[PDB]
RNA sequence: AAGGAGGUAUUCAUGUU
RNA sequence: GCUUGAGUCUCGUAGAGGGGGGUAGAAUUCCAGGUGUAGCGGUGAAAUGCGUAGAGAUCUGGAGGAAUACCGGUGGCGAAGGCGGCCCCCUGGACGAAGACUGACGCUCAGGUGCGAAAGCGUGGGGAGCAAACAGGAUUAGAUACCCUGGUAGUCCACGCCGUAAACGAUGUCGACUUGGAGGUUGUGCCCUUGAGGCGUGGCUUCCGGAGCUAACGCGUUAAGUCGACCGCCUGGGGAGUAC
């Protein structure tokens, strides 16, 4: 599977990159998991931390629905 | 001193005052010894949800190293100021000036 | 044999090979352990409504590159076109349908516009330059492989790419509307796309007005367009600014209203 | 917890070098600077009973520390508790 | 918290046999040098040494026979909870005899029948069979 | 799971579009967890017990291909 | 609901979709 | 005296550790409207119940309380009880690298002190959902139950009580020693990072397992092997964790 964040040298995720984390919301809107895509632990926790902070700014939806 | 995150969104109809609202708050944040290290107006932007019933409004980011109790006055603001919709201030640990992928 | 596949497609071989089938990607083929990607003009040689033979069945497995990383392969039937397109396409390039001023055969709906290959060249074009509606594909006028109209624009023949336009022959909407609609006058739109600055009325065909957001109510500033009209609602707009140069339509809803 | 400033000042005055971290003196002060410290967050914080257990550990270790430095030198405890204001 | 070296010795030793051990190694002190040379006197251990100026370091080698280990049983008898001393009448036989009772008297420390044999007594450190 | 109709698509080929959406997004299992509410202590029995026997059977697997059964 | 296949499961260009 | 146990300082790292304050979205309920009309709801099947004073359904707005899907993991943090949206403020511990410093400053601990799920108690709030008691409907030979429709205290907050649980690893704390394997998680060093590689070294953690221990089950370097320090407890079953 491979992390695509190891292997780029990411430090933080960045809640600020909505091309990133639209590879990591499925289409209803929800995280994947990470036995899903390959991500690592450490880098599940920020990469969920900033979807989090995006849904807040309304860069992410929250649902498909609510909209 | 620590460093700030700050993204606040303006309501899409008040977006000539965003200018001004930059001003004056680099203007209270300078004056409190700060040091504004990045600024980027993103602009107006389709939200991905509707808030108060307002699709695309207009974004501002905002990256500060000032004291913590200029930025408790400047969220003060934010909450009364009833043209910001929404505001976010994060703890950065460093300073960041690299441009933000909204800006390009 | 991977690498004496690669070292054949060093000799442009033309081989026998298995095709990988047809795909939205275009064509794939299957040399031997070699999954080759072609595009839709250049997944097989034969220009009919099932390719097969190039990608599905064993046929032409053409030399177009060789990929370690993609595991891939010229996957299109090489040694037919191309080869008699060298002086078709000199003759293409030198005419091109009399400048692009011609008709050309349809290869498929793209996420960009709508392409008509040339034989020699392959054109492309936007999807709202023989219609206007708020368009996202614009590929319901003709199946694959059609017959399409188009004006040449902006073509590289040093590259093998083309770019025809479809206005070049329809009457234009807006010296008519010049005529027909002095500013001033009220019409009926529907809202085509909707923005916080502006929303996009169609008030008639091919022609897309902006109404601004200080157009939108005059006596609530601070109202979003998005709550007040749905995209798709059908509005009355009274014309205030018609600007034929930039073709745009300066649209006032402030005057149904009391300022 | 005590910044880094903090610190620096208090080994600069009880230790006898910019380098000894280790006295015993230097321990005590360090300990009390930080009890006195959290004096006001446990003052409009009475239900921080984690963060209050941390603080008899450090309360408990300055008792120790004054008790090994009461038997090794009673001349160095006694300018000591007095310098930093400590009763016993 | 360590507050009987020497059992930790014992330990080792006992442990190091059960696990088929070439030798052993421990933290040393006087009264361990002491404990191994009767030891190696006695024929339980091959040989000792000490490596180390700051921190020295006392290397066993401990001892087989026919495969199995020649300590077949060895228990700390004073200990810092329990401390035994016995008179020059009441020192113990171990295996009949067959076994030493490493006995600290007052001249040094040494077995149970040299210390019967100089007329002396003094604590049991431990048990060696 | 919002799924729109595609040109020349059928209304089978659509609704089986439709039905392996929405099992994607798993909405019936999710209803069934929440038509009553289950204990804390419930909820953490079940994980327990389903990891133990996923790992035991896992095991037991990689074991089975050691042996021959004839 | 019933059966089959693959695994403890994916890398499997993106794009198209 | 000494530096190896125990601590201090320097730079980082991970974390549902704690307290306070804000905020976001989904959903449940209620309220007011529009469209609409004869059922809804519930069950093994029904009935109570709600509905022509227009329910249920559907759309719009509002109010309010409580909890944070996905991520989520024999994952993490905490002495234990326990801790799960996002943001800020105050704050505790753990670990790693290299180096400097103190120089046995340690371990255990009766008595004592503090923390300690849920239920409960006092005083005042708040109350959407759920729900002891209770009311009704069924089931049944009976049904003071299981099932259904409601429903109060309570669950939530603030401040005090209470001090208890299968408060469990049914395994007291500290230290040392003794063959291995597959993993997880969090640091760090090196080599060619040739491209998620290779090679080491720490912390915590899950599962197999060897010798040895285990009435046996098992346990096994995180022991329930081998040892040492200190504390807690046990002495047939019932009476009884009861009486005084
Ligand atoms: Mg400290
Ligand atoms: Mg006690
Ligand atoms: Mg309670
Ligand atoms: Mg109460
Ligand atoms: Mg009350
Ligand atoms: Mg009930
Ligand atoms: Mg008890
Ligand atoms: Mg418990
Ligand atoms: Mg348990
Ligand atoms: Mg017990
Ligand atoms: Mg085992
Ligand atoms: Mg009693």
């Amino acid at each position: 599977k491979f992390c695509r964040f190891t292997a780029e040298g990411v430090q933080e995720i960045d809640y600020k990159d909505i091309a990133t984390l639209k590879n990591y919301i499925t289409e209803s809107g929800k995280i994947v998991p990470s036995r899903i895509t390959g991500t690592r632990a450490k880098y599940q926790r920020q990469l969920a931390r900033a979807i989090k902070r995006a849904r807040y700014l309304s860069l992410l939806p929250y649902t498909d629905r609510h909209q | 001193m620590r460093h700030y995150e700050i993204v606040f969104m303006v309501h899409p109809d008040q977006s000539e005052q965003v200018p001004g609202m930059i001003e004056r708050y680099t203007a209270a944040i300078t004056g409190a010894e700060g040091k504004i290290h990045r600024l980027e107006d993103w602009g107006r932007r389709q939200l991905a949800y509707p808030i108060n019933k307002l699709h695309k409004a207009h974004y501002v980011l905002m990256n500060v190293e000032a004291p913590q109790e200029v930025i408790d006055e400047l969220e003060t603001t934010f909450r009364f100021n009833d043209a910001v919709i929404r505001s976010m201030v994060m703890r950065t640990k460093h300073a960041v000036t690299e441009a933000s992928p909204m800006v390009k | 044999a991977w690498i004496t596949l690669e070292k054949a497609y060093e000799d442009a071989e033309t081989v026998t090979g298995v095709i990988n089938g047809k795909v939205k990607g275009g064509f794939t083929v299957e040399l031997n352990g070699i999954r080759a990607f072609l595009p839709g003009s250049l997944v097989d040689v034969r220009p009919v409504r099932d390719t097969l033979h190039l990608e599905g069945k064993e046929l032409e497995f053409k030399v177009i590159k060789l990929d370690q990383k993609r595991n891939n392969v010229v996957v299109s039937r090489r040694a037919v076109i191309e080869s008699e397109n060298s002086a078709e396409r000199d003759q293409l390039l030198e005419n091109l349908q009399e400048g692009m001023e011609v008709k050309g055969i349809v290869k498929n709906l793209t996420d960009y516009g709508a392409f008509v290959d040339l034989g020699g060249v392959d054109g492309l074009l936007h999807i709202t330059d023989m219609a206007w509606k708020r368009v996202k594909h614009p590929s319901e006028i003709v199946n694959v492989g059609d017959e399409i109209t188009v004006k040449v624009l902006k073509f590289d023949r040093e590259r093998t790419r083309v770019s025809l336009g479809l206005k070049q022959l329809g009457e234009d909407p807006w010296v008519a509307i010049a005529k027909r609609y002095p500013e001033g006058t009220k019409l009926t739109g529907r809202v085509t796309n909707l923005t916080d600055y502006g929303c996009f009325v169609e008030i008639e065909e091919g022609v897309e007005g902006l109404v601004h957001v200080s157009e939108m109510d005059w006596t609530n500033k601070n109202i979003h367009p998005s709550k007040v009209v749905n995209v798709g609602d059908v509005v009355e707009v009274m014309v205030l600014d018609i600007d034929e140069e930039r073709r745009r339509i300066s649209l006032g809803l402030k005057q149904c209203k009391a300022n | 917890s005590l910044s880094t400033e903090a610190t620096a000042k208090i080994v600069s005055e009880f230790g006898r070098d910019a380098n000894d971290t280790g006295s015993t003196e230097v321990q005590v002060a360090l300990l009390t600077a930080q009890i006195n410290h959290l004096q006001g967050h446990f003052a409009e914080h009475k239900k921080d009973h984690h963060s209050r257990r941390g603080l008899l550990r450090m309360v408990s270790q300055r008792r120790k520390l004054l008790d090994y430095l009461k038997r090794k030198d009673v001349a160095r405890y006694t300018q000591l508790i007095e310098r930093l204001g400590l009763r016993r | 918290s360590m507050q009987d070296p020497i059992a930790d010795m014992l330990t080792r030793i006992r442990n190091g046999q059960a696990a088929n051990k070439a030798a052993v190694t421990m933290p040393s002190s006087k009264l361990k040098v002491a404990i191994a040379n009767v030891l190696k006197e006695e024929g339980f251990i091959e040989d000792f040494k000490v490596e180390g100026d700051t921190k020295p370091e006392l290397e066993l080698t401990l001892k087989y026979f026919q495969g199995k280990a020649v300590v077949e049983s060895i228990q700390r008898v004073s200990r810092p909870g329990l401390r035994i001393y016995k008179r020059k009448d009441e020192l113990p036989k171990v295996m009949a005899g067959l076994g030493i009772a490493v006995v600290s008297t007052s001249k040094g420390v040494m077995t149970d029948r040299a210390a019967r044999q100089a007329g002396l007594g003094g604590e049991i450190i431990c048990y060696v069979a | 799971p919002v799924i729109k109709v595609r040109e020349n698509e059928p209304f089978d080929v659509a609704l089986r579009r439709f039905k392996r959406s929405c099992e994607k997004a798993g909405v019936l299992a999710e209803v069934r967890r929440r038509e009553f509410y289950e204990k804390p202590t419930t909820e953490r029995k079940r994980a327990k017990a389903s990891a133990v026997k996923r790992h035991a059977k896992k095991l037991a697997r990689e074991n089975a291909r050691r042996t021959r059964l004839y």
